[PDB]
């Protein structure tokens, strides 16, 4: 009646589509972006960590963030109307209400886009591989921004939206979990560099086996969008690659599926890796190495250097990185290379 | 033909064989359960429950049947700690062998159903090819579940025929199985209230009967039938999987933050109790209450339970340990024997010092002695000829109150350092590392393994969900598209 | 196919594979179960995270009998 | 260890000479078109 | 393209106007911050 | 529809050259009268410390968090 | 580090795959060309991180 | 070990060029994934639903 | 004990390269 | 038994055999370091 | 130092049973026809 | 009794319901106008 009217007004063709997914996607995405943009502009983090992170306080674009809540909030969501600000907007901004605001509204914007991709694919009449492929960034998002702080004691250890605050996350993860020495991260890095490797090489091969159909040196003008005749010699690409490297694709369908497969799996394996850290289960040691370095003090490996360096990262970043513990270390118990 | 990742697709259109496969799978899950129980009963030490409980020995399936009230062993020892019992048939072994017999029954039927797959029952009485009437089945199965859920909550948890369930006190010193009683109050929604769990299985029980009846009586609207691709079995798969990782994420969370149904006596303390100093506060409450009523320090601190001090130790914190450190918690730092007692460090002046205790985050933390204000008075310095606050220059002594070192003092610097560098771990115990060849590096808790695994599986079952949802909604547009030519 | 005693007992339960109910039917009745169930999930989640501070309910370990 | 210097130099020299003589030897007509 | 039975303000209208007034208001405020002495 | 049709029509100019300077001035005056400091409660660069509290303000309870920060602002820090 | 602290990077002297490496040339050797025949013995050519230069020049 | 000493002695993360390098790798990986999905979702029907989709291409 | 396991796996991987290159399934145009 | 027309063979080929062996082998080499600990 | 002899068995089964699984799958379909 | 959290919670439920109702009413009205 009115339902099929609401249907065909939404599912209609326009300069940019909306659909049923539009109803969830657009408010959530727009609020999350808008929140980050006002947070980086006016909002302090001086009542939480003792930082300044906004243009109003005098910070540049490389040092701003919408910073996390305080440690004493636990895992509270900090709702505007709730009994931690009691209907008050100023305190709600100071206590970090914008971080959770942005995080939840962005979490629903991701589901909106995911659904939007499904809907447009069902409409156009193609297979939905692009929506299955898009579950890797949502896996990463909910493993790093949601599951990891929910395994810890607060939102305080989650990464803050900002570039330098993510850099501090990199150093924190390296320092306290030795994150590069965990095999799931090895697999994620490999998967991602292999995605990057396939990108350059596939482009370079297709663009350097093109047929003559133009008049000018540029061959960008020899293309019509129809698929009636082939646009690059696949046979030649195979013959080339089987001879310079040893193995080659001889199946386009499989080549493009390999391109889908490598980085999405990489990110999935890394998502399993960071949920493993949320319980503080962390690959940090090989027991055989400790017992050996215990019985022989003139044994050295690069791994032992890395653990001494991890000591340096932790002991020197802990004071201003965990102010809620009110840590005070004397200057004589800080670790030093020259004291060894 | 079929590739290796679609080989189990000869059961999509054939019901008889599908039942057989499901039955055979259930027989494996049940056989594994029985066999795991037997395996853990071969590696449990029951003599010491105060300093060698189940959750320190890396027992995974043993607490789950102790949660509902099995406590007996035919050996005549219980996990509560009483000896010279008899439970009748139902011991740990009883359940353990019962699962073996059930596995066998299910395997025999699975063979039958694989062989006699063709029945008139699966054929349509109109078209004569295999169909299942899925809404009817949902109705019957919701009826079956609601009836059994109502039965479990009504007869088992109340102990009105059954045992009851395991309840404890806030500090997990005394824990038992008792009949519990329902609560329909608002407090029935507090997870730290047993009564609410009883009330649930009754209320949600009858709600399950009504809906189970409803779905058998009415027939689905045309609109939903066409919408969620009904009559295609593969959407039942997709919906059911969405429900599974809902449930998984909940049991990972309720286990990790703890609840009244994962007491701190069948899974050990949580980390949210170490960082909030849950047990240190009860210990202080008792000892100040003891000193105010009059007592000396020696008397007062020896009055503390061995259990309540044993929880106040970072080796029971499941946030310590690692991903590739294997075996029991005992394999990490030895089987506890006895308590050395509370350590009190003092300066030559006459002031009492306090050692800052280690956080969960670190893998080595500097040793610092502060006084009341919070300012450092002593430390063990990392630097090796530059010191101001070292124990030798300050004259630090250590005294013990309570336990086997009671009334003792140590005044030579190495022993004072030895006790202080392990005082950052909390209370001091004596451990035995020569009977499981422990190497002194922590191992994580069964609580922690549980929440790690179920989180991982939930994160994968989300992928499972969105893939099987796509297969049922793009069934007729797979195998490539008509290129409209 | 093969006829059996047990199949004959259970036969009327899988024969209605075709039947639907006309128009939108009960779909408006479902929509409030959606619904108030989701509101209930909110309530019990917000009690557990202590964003509702009801009198008589104290979410703590210090509530065990 | 002194013999080792000389035989490594001879090997290296042999390969670099094949290389240069190879590129003087008619390489711009080794293409499959316009040979 | 945006509809041809033409509602008075279409969907493109809110899309450009939820991104028009904040950025004009913002680059006027960010510019004022530059002339704060600090 | 192309920007060429939008960049020319007089009604476009008669709205815009009137609305945009008001918004530009509303945005300018918002920071320059110091109102952004009160509505977001961000400190001015003479109000991060006080002469009786020379350490960082830190919240340490979550239901009196409100009262704790109002105390720090009431004593003129 | 040219002050007599060797580093083990070989599997046979108790490393696994993750910790193993070919350990760079010595700080004492510098930017010098250091083949087998500019050393007094193979023993001390290996002691100064000899194979490191030998892999990388050929590889580049 | 190399990365960690490199970061300490020069702070490579605040160098704008390293930031373009990670953008190129993240974007390269990203364009690979979406290119793969868009092409494999547009394939023609020469197959059936018991034999893989990849036997629609017969070589060259 | 540990070194043998490692080198056996590396040896299997280079033998696989040889077999995969010189005993492939020959891709042939139709 | 009684013939069932739903049953079908599985097809595995030489290239997929190589890919699978390579994946199991590089996985083996990566995780042995942690299993031995 | 230490080698763990259950870790040995762990790799041994990990690399055996799927290689054996794959070698049987590849051999039975090539031993049949056209 | 009605704790302060219960008043804030009821306000947030009603205001969230209102947002969703007005947006759905807005889409129906505009779609139904230009049929
Ligand atoms: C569709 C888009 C959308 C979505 C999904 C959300 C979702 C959310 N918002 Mg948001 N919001 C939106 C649009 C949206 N908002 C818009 C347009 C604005 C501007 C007005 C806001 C402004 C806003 C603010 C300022 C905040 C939120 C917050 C929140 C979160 C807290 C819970 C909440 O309010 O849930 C939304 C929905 C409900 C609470 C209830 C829906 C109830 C329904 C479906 C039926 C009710 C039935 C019945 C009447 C019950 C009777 C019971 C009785 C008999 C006992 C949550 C993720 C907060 C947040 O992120 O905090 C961290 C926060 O600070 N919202
Ligand atoms: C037929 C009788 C029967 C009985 C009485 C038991 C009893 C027991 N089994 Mg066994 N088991 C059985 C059959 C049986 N089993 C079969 C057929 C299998 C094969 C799958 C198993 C597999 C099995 C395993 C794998 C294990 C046990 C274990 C145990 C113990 C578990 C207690 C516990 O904490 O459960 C806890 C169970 C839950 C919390 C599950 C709740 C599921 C819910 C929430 C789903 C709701 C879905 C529903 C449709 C929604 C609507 C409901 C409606 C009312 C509104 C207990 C002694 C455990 C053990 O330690 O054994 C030694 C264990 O790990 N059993
Ligand atoms: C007066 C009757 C009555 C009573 C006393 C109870 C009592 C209870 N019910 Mg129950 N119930 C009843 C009737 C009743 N029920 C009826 C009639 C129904 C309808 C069938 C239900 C349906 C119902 C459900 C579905 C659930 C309960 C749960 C609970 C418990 C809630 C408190 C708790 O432990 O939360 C503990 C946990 C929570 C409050 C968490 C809820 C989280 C939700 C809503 C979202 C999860 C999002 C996501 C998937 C998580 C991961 C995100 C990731 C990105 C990080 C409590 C014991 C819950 C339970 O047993 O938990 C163990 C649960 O899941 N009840
Ligand atoms: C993260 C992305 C995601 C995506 C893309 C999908 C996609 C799909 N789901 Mg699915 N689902 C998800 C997550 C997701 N789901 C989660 C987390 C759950 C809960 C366990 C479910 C449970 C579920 C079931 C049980 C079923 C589906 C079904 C479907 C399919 C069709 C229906 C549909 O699109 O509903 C998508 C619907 C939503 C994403 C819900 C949107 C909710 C909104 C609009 C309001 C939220 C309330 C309020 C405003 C905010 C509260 C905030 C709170 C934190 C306080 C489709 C393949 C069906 C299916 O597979 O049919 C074949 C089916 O049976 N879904
Ligand atoms: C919950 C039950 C469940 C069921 C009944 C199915 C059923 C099915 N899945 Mg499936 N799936 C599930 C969960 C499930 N899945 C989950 C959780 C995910 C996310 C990880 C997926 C992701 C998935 C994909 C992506 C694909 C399937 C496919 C298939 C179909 C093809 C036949 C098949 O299984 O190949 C039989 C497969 C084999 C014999 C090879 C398996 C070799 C391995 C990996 C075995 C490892 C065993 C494991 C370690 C044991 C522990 C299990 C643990 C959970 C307890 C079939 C309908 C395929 C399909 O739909 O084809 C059209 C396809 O492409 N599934
Ligand atoms: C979850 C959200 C998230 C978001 C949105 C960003 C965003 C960004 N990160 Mg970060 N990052 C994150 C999480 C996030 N990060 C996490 C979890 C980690 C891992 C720990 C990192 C680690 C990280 C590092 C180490 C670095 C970045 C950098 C960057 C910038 C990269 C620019 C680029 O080309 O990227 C690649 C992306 C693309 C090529 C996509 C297209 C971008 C363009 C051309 C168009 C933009 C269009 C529009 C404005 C946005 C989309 C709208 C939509 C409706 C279509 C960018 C601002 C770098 C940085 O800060 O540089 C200053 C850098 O060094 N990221
Ligand atoms: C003593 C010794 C030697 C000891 C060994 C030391 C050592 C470090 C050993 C290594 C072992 C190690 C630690 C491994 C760790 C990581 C590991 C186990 C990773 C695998 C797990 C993983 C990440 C899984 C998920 C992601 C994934 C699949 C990643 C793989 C990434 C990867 C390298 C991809 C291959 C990239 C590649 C080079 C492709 C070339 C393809 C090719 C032939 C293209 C040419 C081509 C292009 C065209 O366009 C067309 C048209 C045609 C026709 C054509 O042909
Ligand atoms: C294990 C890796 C193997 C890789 C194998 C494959 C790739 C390599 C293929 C080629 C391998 C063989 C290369 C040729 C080796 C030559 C032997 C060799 O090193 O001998 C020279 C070696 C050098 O011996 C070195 O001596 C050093 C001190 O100077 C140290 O003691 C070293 O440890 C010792 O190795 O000596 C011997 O082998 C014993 C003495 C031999 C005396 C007869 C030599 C020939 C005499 C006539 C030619 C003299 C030339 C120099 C003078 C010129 C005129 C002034
Ligand atoms: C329940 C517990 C007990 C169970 C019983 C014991 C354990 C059983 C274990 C079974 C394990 C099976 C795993 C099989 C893997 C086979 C893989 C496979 O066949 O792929 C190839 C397969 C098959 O591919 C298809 O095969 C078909 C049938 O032959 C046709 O030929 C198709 O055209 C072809 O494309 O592809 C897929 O399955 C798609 C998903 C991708 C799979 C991985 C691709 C390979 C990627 C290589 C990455 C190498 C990384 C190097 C890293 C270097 C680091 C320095
Ligand atoms: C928070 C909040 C909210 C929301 C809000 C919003 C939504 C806002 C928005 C806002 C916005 C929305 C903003 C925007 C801004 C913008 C900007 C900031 C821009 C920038 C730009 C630039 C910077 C440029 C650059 C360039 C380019 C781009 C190109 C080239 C050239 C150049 C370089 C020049 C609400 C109310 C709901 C509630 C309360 C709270
Ligand atoms: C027939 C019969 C019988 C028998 C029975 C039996 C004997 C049973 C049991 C059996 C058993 C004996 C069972 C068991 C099983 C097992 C299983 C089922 C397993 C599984 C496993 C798994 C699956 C694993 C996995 C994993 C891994 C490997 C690693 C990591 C982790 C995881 C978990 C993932 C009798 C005498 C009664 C009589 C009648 C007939
Ligand atoms: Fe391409």
């Amino acid at each position: 009646g009115w339902f099929d009217i609401l249907d065909d007004w939404l599912k209609r063709d326009r300069f940019v589509f909306v659909g049923w997914s539009g109803i969830l996607l657009f408010p959530c995405a727009y609020l999350a972006l808008g929140g980050w943009l006002t947070g980086t502009t006016f909002v302090t983090s001086w009542y939480t960590h003792g930082l300044a992170s906004s243009y109003l306080e005098g910070c540049n674009f490389l040092t701003v963030a919408v910073s996390t809540p305080a440690n004493s909030m636990g895992h509270s969501l900090l709702l505007l109307w709730g009994p931690e600000a009691q209907g008050d907007f100023t305190r709600w901004c100071q206590l970090g209400g914008l971080w959770t605001f942005i995080a939840l509204h962005g979490a629903f914007g991701l589901i909106g886009f995911m659904l939007r991709q499904f809907e447009i694919a069902r409409l156009v009449g193609v297979r939905p591989y692009n929506a299955i492929a898009f579950s890797a960034p949502i896996a990463v998002f909910v493993s790093v921004f949601l599951i990891y702080p929910l395994g810890q004691s607060s939102w305080f250890f989650a990464p803050s939206f900002g570039v330098a605050a993510i850099f501090r996350f990199l150093l924190f993860f390296q320092g306290f979990h030795n994150w590069t020495l965990n095999p799931f991260h090895m697999m994620g890095v490999a998967g991602v560099l292999g995605g990057a490797l396939l990108c350059a090489i596939h482009g370079a091969t297709v663009e350097n086996t093109l047929f003559q159909d133009g008049e000018g040196a540029s061959t960008f003008r020899a293309f019509n969008p129809t698929q009636a005749e082939e646009t690059y010699s696949m046979v030649t690409a195979n013959r080339f690659w089987s001879q310079i490297f040893g193995i080659a694709f001889s199946n386009k369908r499989w080549l493009h599926f390999f391109m889908l497969f490598v980085p999405v799996t990489g990110l999935w394996m890394s998502a399993i890796g960071v949920v493993g850290l949320a319980l503080n289960l962390r690959s940090y040691d090989f027991i055989s190495q400790e017992i050996r370095a215990a019985e022989d003090p003139e044994f050295e490996t690069f791994y032992t250097k890395n653990l001494l360096l991890n000591e340096g990262i932790r002991a020197w970043m802990a004071p201003q990185d965990q102010p809620h513990e009110n840590f005070v270390f004397p200057e004589e118990v800080l670790p030093r290379g020259n004291a060894l | 033909g079929l590739p290796w990742y679609r080989v189990h697709t000869v059961l999509i259109n054939d019901p008889g064989r599908l039942i057989a496969a499901h039955l055979m799978h259930t027989a494996l899950v049940a056989g594994w359960a029985g066999s795991m129980a037997l395996y853990e009963l071969a590696t449990f030490d029951p003599s010491d429950p105060v300093l060698n409980p189940m959750w320190r020995q890396g027992m995974f399936v043993l607490p789950f049947m102790a949660r509902l009230g099995v406590t007996g062993s035919w050996s005549g020892w219980s996990i509560t700690g009483e000896t010279g019992i008899d439970p009748g048939f139902w011991s740990f072994e009883g359940v353990a062998l019962a699962h073996i017999v059930l596995s066998g029954l299910l395997f025999l039927a699975a063979c039958w159903h694989w062989v006699y797959w063709d029945l008139e029952l699966f054929r349509d009485p109109r078209t004569g090819e295999p169909a299942l009437d899925l809404p009817k089945m949902f109705g019957i199965h919701l009826f079956l579940a609601g009836l059994l859920c109502f039965g479990f909550g009504a007869f088992h948890l109340t102990g009105l025929f059954g045992p009851g369930m395991w309840v404890s006190d806030p500090y997990g010193l005394t824990g038992s199985v008792q009949p519990v009683a329902p609560e329909w109050g608002p407090d029935g929604f507090n997870p730290y209230n047993p009564g609410g769990v009883v009330a649930h299985h009754i209320a949600a029980g009858i709600v399950g009967i009504i809906a189970g009846l409803f779905h058998i009586l009415v027939r689905p609207p045309q609109r939903l039938y066409k919408a969620l691709r009904m009559g295609n079995i593969e959407t039942v798969l997709s919906s059911s999987i969405a429900a599974v990782f809902f449930a998984a994420f909940v049991v990972a969370g309720t286990m990790w933050y703890g609840s009244a149904t994962t007491p701190i006596e069948l899974f050990g303390p949580t980390r949210y109790q170490w960082d909030s100093s849950y047990f240190q506060q009860e210990i202080n409450r008792r000892v100040q209450a003891s000193l105010a009523s009059g007592a000396t320090l020696e008397e007062a601190w020896s009055a503390i339970p061995e259990k309540l001090a044993f929880y106040d130790y970072i080796g029971n914190n499941p946030a310590k340990g690692g991903l590739f450190r294997t075996g029991p918690m005992n394999k990490g730092d030895g089987i506890a024997q006895a308590w050395k007692g509370h350590a009190v460090f003092r300066n030559k002046e006459g002031e009492e010092l306090f050692v800052r205790r280690m956080p969960a985050f670190f893998e080595s933390f500097p040793v610092i002695l502060t006084d009341k204000n919070g300012v450092v008075k002593a430390d063990i310095p990392f630097r090796r000829a530059e010191s101001k606050y070292s124990f030798e220059q300050q004259g630090v002594t250590v005294s013990f109150y309570g336990g086997e070192l009671n009334g003792q003092t140590f005044t030579d610097p190495p022993t004072v350092k030895s006790y202080a560098r392990k005082a950052i771990f909390g209370e001091i115990f004596e451990f035995d590392t020569e009977t499981l060849n422990s190497d002194g590096i922590f191992r994580t808790s069964p609580r922690g393994w549980f929440t790690f695994a179920h989180a991982v599986f939930a994160l994968l079952f989300f992928f499972g969900h969105i893939w099987h949802g796509a297969r049922t909604l793009f069934r007729d547009v797979f195998s490539g598209i008509d290129p409209e030519l | 196919a093969r006829r059996t005693w047990l199949g004959d007992i259970l036969r009327p339960l899988n024969s209605e594979y075709g039947k639907v109910a006309p128009g939108w039917g009960t779909t408006p009745l479902m929509a409030v179960f959606m619904g108030l169930f989701l509101v209930f999930l909110l309530i019990i989640l917000e009690i557990y995270n202590s964003t509702l501070i009801l009198d008589g309910v104290n979410v703590s370990w210090k509530a065990l009998g | 260890m002194e013999t080792l210097k000389i035989t490594v130099y001879i090997v290296v020299t042999f390969f670099v000479l094949l290389f240069v003589f190879g590129f003087l030897s008619g390489d711009p007509a080794r293409n499959p078109k316009r040979k | 393209q945006e509809p041809v039975s033409y509602p008075i303000f279409t969907v493109r209208w809110v899309a450009v106007h939820t991104l028009a007034v904040p950025t004009i208001f913002f680059l006027g405020a960010i510019a004022a911050m530059q002339f704060i002495q600090r | 529809r192309p920007f060429s049709d939008i960049i020319t029509s007089v009604r476009y100019w008669v709205i815009h050259s009137i609305t945009i300077p008001a918004l530009f001035i509303a945005g300018w005056l918002f920071v320059s009268t110091g109102l952004a400091y009160d509505v977001f409660g961000t400190p001015r660069p003479d109000s991060y410390y006080a002469q009786e509290q020379r350490s960082i303000p830190l919240v340490t309870d979550r239901f009196e968090a409100k009262q704790q920060v109002e105390t720090f602002l009431e004593q003129l820090k | 580090d040219g002050i007599r602290e060797p580093v083990s990077g070989s599997l046979l002297y108790g490393n696994n795959i993750i910790t193993g490496a070919v350990v760079p040339s010595s700080n004492a050797i510098g930017l010098h060309f250091y083949p087998i025949w500019e050393a007094a013995s193979l023993d001390e050519w290996l002691y100064n991180g000899g194979p490191y230069q030998l892999i990388i020049f050929h590889f580049l | 070990n190399f990365m960690i000493v490199f970061q300490a002695e020069h702070n490579i993360l605040m160098h704008p060029f390293h930031q373009l390098g990670v953008a190129g790798v993240f974007g390269g990986a990203l364009f690979c994934a979406m290119h793969g999905s868009l092409v494999t979702s547009s394939l023609i029907r020469e197959t059936t639903e018991t034999e893989s989709a990849n036997y629609g291409y017969k070589f060259g | 004990m540990e070194t043998i396991t490692y080198v056996f796996i590396f040896a299997c991987i280079i033998a696989l390269f040889f077999f995969a290159i010189f005993f492939r399934e020959p891709p042939r145009i139709t | 038994m009684e013939p069932n027309p739903n049953r079908q063979p599985v097809e595995l080929n030489r290239t997929s055999l190589y890919l699978g062996l390579l994946l199991i082998l590089v996985l083996a080499l990566l995780f042995s370091s942690y299993f031995f600990n | 130092m230490e080698v763990n002899q259950l870790g040995l068995i762990a790799t041994a089964l990990f690399v055996l049973v799927p290689s054996v699984f794959l070698i049987i799958l590849y051999v039975q379909t090539e031993s049949q026809q056209k | 009794t009605i704790t302060p959290s219960l008043k804030g919670f009821f306000i947030g439920l009603l205001s969230g319901a209102v947002v969703l109702g007005l947006t759905f009413a807005v889409l129906i009205a505009i779609s139904q106008i230009d049929k």
